[PDB]
RNA sequence: GGGUCUCUACUAGAGAUCCUCUGGUAGGGGGGCGCUGUGAUGGGGUAGAAGGUGGGUCGUGAGAUCCACUGGACCCGUCACA
RNA sequence: CCUUUCGUCUUGAAACACGGGCCGGGGAGUUCACAUCAGUGGCGAGCUUAAGGAGAUUAUCUCCGAAGGCAUAGGGAAACCAAGUGCCCGCAGCCUAGUUUCUAGGCGAGGGGCAGGGUCUGUCAGGGCCUGAAGCCACUGAUGUGAGGCUAGAAACCGGGCG
RNA sequence: AGCAAACUAAGUACCGUGAGGGAAAGCUGAAAAGAACCCCGGAAGGGGGAGUGCAAAGAGCCUGAAACCGGGUGGUUAUAC
RNA sequence: CCCGAACGGAAACAUCUUAGUAGGGGGAGGAAAAGAAAUCAAUUGAGAUCCCCUGAGUAGGGGCGACCGAAAGGGGGACAGC
RNA sequence: AAGCCUCCCGGUGGAUGGCUCGGCUCGGGCACCGAAGAAGGGCGCGGCAAGCAGCGAAAUGCUCGGGUGAGGCGCAAG
């Protein structure tokens, strides 16, 4: 549990953005990365003030990786058949109900749950 | 042994020809005429009493004034409604959301082609 | 070929340019059988031109004396058939 | 890809005589190169009530003067019968490590 | 080892099923069988072999500038290329495409074998999907089931014997399917349902009970893979009369 | 990457432990994300869908998912295939 | 405080080297045949059906159809002739003794080296090829070749017509 | 995209003396109930107030992205990239 | 049924191939054409024509280069004869 | 003030999504017309009729049988 800001509060994260996002829009709208490979290119040389390439060694400590910042793990539950095959229990585990599910069938949804004593994250 | 295509079989009722635009105007009978005439279904024409089964003016009877062969809609007398300076325009409901309530039994051939489907002795 | 690949063809390409020889227009078509073999027909005189077989040869060996009858048989055929028993018939047709 | 065939060879790793290490080992080679054996080469390498431990199929070429117990992944029909017929007995490689004799067996040959 | 109902779910008897049925089940195996079956089944497509072609545009040349590139530009605009605008595809598909996998025919009696040993272990018919209340899989019934012909009695019988759970579960219909499937006469996707195996077609069972939703008939003597296990997932809910097991044991 | 072990109807997953290695073009090799359709499915969702705009969170990443508004009828998760 | 404009040919180029005003949509290793390798599956001294025939719930499915092909014997231009076994090392594994801890000793399938055997040639030694019993079929991928063949691009040459 | 051609007339319009070459373009709503009447305007499916409809991106009609332009919010600006 | 190219490939090119193709001229039909041995093959056998799977990239042609290329026989579909 | 960055609202624009009486490929049928004037073309015909389709000075249709049963005067609502 005090295990989760060590890694993750000092270190703010770096965006990974593509090669000349900012000097047109057809590049900057996309907002995801692509790997540089012009025989010139400066982000892969790799030179000094040129927004570092993706590696491996950026990855996250094993033990928190994928959690949900209130420290639990995330599940997406998209009908209430999903809520009866709950593993271990609540004290684990966060529900996150699907967008699409109308308002009629999430009152009796969000009910099951609340009996159950999960604990939902867009409730 | 016709084709399961949705486009070959809208393209038939779009463009059905005369003779056979009878088949967009089939109602079911009331329980009471089937008692007396020994079929569950007829085509719509006009004179006849219609009473609707579905729409916001469910239960509403009245007559049938006009009817639509192309595309298989009937007016009803009293089921209006009016435009901007204030004349009245019919509501158009489709043959198959109304349940016929009485016949106008005055063809001689409309008579013996009830006949002609196995009205039960006369 | 001899302008650029003849790299090839000196190390690789034995017999790619040329003639040599003549075929045969008559050449006589025989059906051969081993010793080894024949212990299967296919799963006491055994007669091997009703199967379609002209020549015997020395193969590996029998296992048991049998009588066999084919047009032709090589020198250790006939050698290793007297041996367990058996016995040769050069019949050229049954 | 084949379901028993993985089964077989996790417990055979389990096993603590390196008799056994040894055909799960080469029961992992390419399909392409898998071991096999035929009849006449366990007749020639063998003598009477051995035990033949094959990590492949074994075929029917050759004959068997002999009667030997053979153990093997699989067995072709006309090379199981051939066996039978000569006073022999098959196992199957899941057989092979329940049984009480091969537990503790003497005089094994591993063959291919 | 299995009992034999009557058309009221009795028991009556005890039989022991064929070896066959003791078979591992192998996914490997019937997903080969299965996908052969099926592109056995695909129609050629293609396009317009002329498509794209028809017209007589040509390159311009150089030193134009304002014919802009070497494309071919018929007296003035864009055409024939795979780049432009009502241009040819540069890779159509052709009905040469070669659509049939073929698999060898031990291969394939065994992928049978396989299969039909799936519908006799209970642990693979709850994880396909199916329904049933049965403590008994499979189904075996008496040679009077050949001779119902009304469809309304065929569901008298799945009742008793406790398969009509599957038969709720095939009538939720899952509606309308997603895509551009609909267009084109696919407007649903059904789950499947029960499979009777009967000692000869011909017998009356085969016409009543066709129209029941989800469940198919076939002959102890034509099964295949694609009925046993549609999708390629072994373990479909079968039920079987008792000389259809006969039949099977000769094969 | 390698050695040594555990569990699972396993073309793969989930773990424990010990040793060592970490620039890269041409190029060779191993795993994954995304798009459209088909056979299945514990499977589901919808007049409250798809799509659009702005913003949260997860992942090195390709990407995934949620929130508010817009919109007015269709669409997705998993397994396999093309 | 740190940081020259992207893609590219090129030793470098790279920029006073070329293509580059903005945004949306489209846009380039694909198909078949043969061959050879690979990952897996079926049968195995054999493997496999093609065209097709019969049935059926009728382009799926079931039964039949080995014709032919590949493999099983090779050498020789041809007439013609025609094998497959015995010595030594020895990995894994097994046994025995000590488990002191184990090439200590035996047995050693697969593997290596010397020979042997078939055939052509030489007047002997020699020289060439073969022989120590595993293949066929299927799916998928890779590469070669042939077809437009990753996409775009010539100046040209020919046939028949129209001025 | 699919045939060059899903539509007020496709080998149609249009280009060439001729042989010949060769386009573009789909979508209101369940129902026209397609906006009466009043003020402005020369007129205008023009403006404003109304009214119809579940709902007016209401005739230039489904949804309605970006480039581009105008108005506004929050920071900031005439000694300096 | 007659007349009849070049581009390209051979890493040039002329025999060759491309190809009796593209094209030109004449004549039909719902099909055309072929069709009842002056045939094949081999110890005295088969038995009109046509189409499919093969034989087979075999025999064989060729600046013996690039390349080109059968028939008989076997299995079938229909199977007449005047 | 010229302005600069970001979001909101509007304009302009017509992408995205959904739709489809149109195409495309296979199977199966069926298969000649013409001097008794063909195929192809040109001009006409509607109360107001320009185009397409239909028709030919008997010209948006004439006669005789059969089917059908209440509306009809094509696309196209005056």
């Amino acid at each position: 549990k005090p295990a989760k800001k060590n890694m993750k509060s000092p270190g703010k994260a770096i965006k990974f953005l593509r090669f000349d996002w900012d000097k047109y829009y057809r590049i900057g709208r996309q907002e995801r990365w692509r790997k540089p490979r012009g025989i010139d290119n400066a982000i892969r040389l790799e030179l000094k003030g040129y927004q570092p390439k993706v590696k491996i060694g950026y990855r996250t400590d094993k033990q928190i990786r994928g959690l949900h910042p209130s420290g639990l793990r995330p599940i997406l539950v998209k009908s209430v058949k999903d809520l009866e095959a709950f593993a271990k229990g609540k004290q684990d585990v966060i529900i996150i109900i699907s967008s699409t599910i109308g308002l009629r069938k999430r009152i009796e949804l969000i009910k099951k749950a609340e009996e159950l004593g999960l604990k939902i994250a867009n409730r | 042994m016709i084709s399961s295509k949705p486009s070959k079989q809208r393209k038939l009722v779009y463009n059905l020809p005369n003779h056979l635009r009878y088949k967009l105007l089939t109602a079911r009978l009331s329980e009471d005429l089937e008692k007396q005439y020994g079929i569950k279904r007829i085509s719509i024409r006009k004179g006849d009493s219609v009473k609707l089964m579905r729409g916001s003016q469910v239960g509403y009877e009245g007559k049938v004034v006009e009817v639509d062969r192309k595309r298989g809609r009937v007016a009803i007398e009293g089921l209006t409604k009016k435009k901007a300076d204030g004349t009245p325009v019919y509501v158009w409901v489709h043959a198959s959301k109304v349940i016929i309530t009485k016949l106008d039994t005055g063809d001689k051939e409309r008579m013996d082609a009830i006949e002609r489907k196995r009205k039960m002795r006369e | 070929m001899h302008k650029e690949k003849w790299s090839w063809t000196v190390k690789f390409g034995e017999g790619w340019y040329g003639k040599h020889g003549f075929r045969n227009p008559t050449s006589k078509l025989v059906n051969a059988i081993g010793l080894r073999k024949l212990q299967e027909y296919i799963d006491k005189v055994v007669d091997l031109a009703k199967y379609g077989y002209d020549k015997l040869l020395g193969g590996g060996n029998l296992r048991l004396p049998l009588v066999i009858k084919v047009a032709k048989a090589t020198e250790k055929a006939k050698e290793r058939v007297k041996e367990i028993g058996g016995e040769i018939i050069l019949t050229s047709s049954e | 890809t084949n379901i028993m065939l993985r089964k077989l060879i996790t417990s055979l790793k389990k096993q603590d005589k390196a008799i056994w290490v040894r055909v799960a080992e080469e029961l992992e080679a390419p399909r392409r190169k898998r071991a096999y054996i035929n009849i006449y080469k366990i007749n020639r390498y063998s003598k009477a009530n051995d035990i033949i431990v094959v990590p492949g199929k074994v075929l029917g070429v050759g004959n068997l003067d002999h009667p030997v117990t053979v153990v093997a992944l699989s067995f072709s029909k006309p090379a199981k019968e051939k066996i039978l017929r000569s006073g022999g007995k098959v196992m199957s490689l899941y057989k092979a490590i329940q049984e009480l004799n091969d537990f503790k067996g003497k005089t094994v040959r591993l063959m291919k | 080892k299995v009992s034999v109902l009557d058309l009221k779910g009795n028991q009556l008897e005890e039989i022991e099923l064929p070896l066959f049925f003791s078979y591992p089940v192998r996914k490997d195996l019937i997903r080969r069988v299965f996908l052969s079956e099926f592109t056995k089944s695909l129609q050629p497509k293609g396009r317009d072999p002329l498509a794209g072609k028809r017209t007589s545009a040509l390159s311009f040349g150089i030193n134009l500038g304002i014919a802009r590139v070497p494309r071919v530009k018929g007296s003035g605009e864009a055409a024939l290329a795979p780049n432009t605008v009502g241009g040819r595809l540069a890779f159509p598909p052709t009905t040469e495409k070669r659509l049939v996998e073929e698999v060898n025919l031990k291969e394939k009696k065994l992928g049978i074998i396989s299969a039909l040993a799936a519908t006799a272990d209970p642990n693979f018919v709850k994880a396909r999907g199916h329904r049933f209340t049965s403590n008994n899989v499979p189904i075996i019934l008496v040679d009077d089931f050949e001779n119902i012909s009304k469809a309304k009695e065929i569901m008298d019988i799945l009742k008793s014997i406790g398969v009509v759970d599957d038969i709720k579960r095939v009538k939720e219909s899952k509606g309308v399917r997603a895509g551009k499937g609909k267009m084109r006469g696919r407007r649903y996707q059904i789950a499947k349902g029960p499979l009777i195996v009967v000692s000869n077609h011909k017998s009356p069972v085969v016409e009543s009970a066709s129209n029941i939703p989800g469940v198919n008939v076939v002959s102890a003597n034509l099964v295949s893979v694609i009925h046993l296990a549609p999708g390629g997932h072994p373990g479909r809910l079968t039920i079987y009369t008792k000389s259809s097991i006969n039949i099977l044991r000769q094969r």
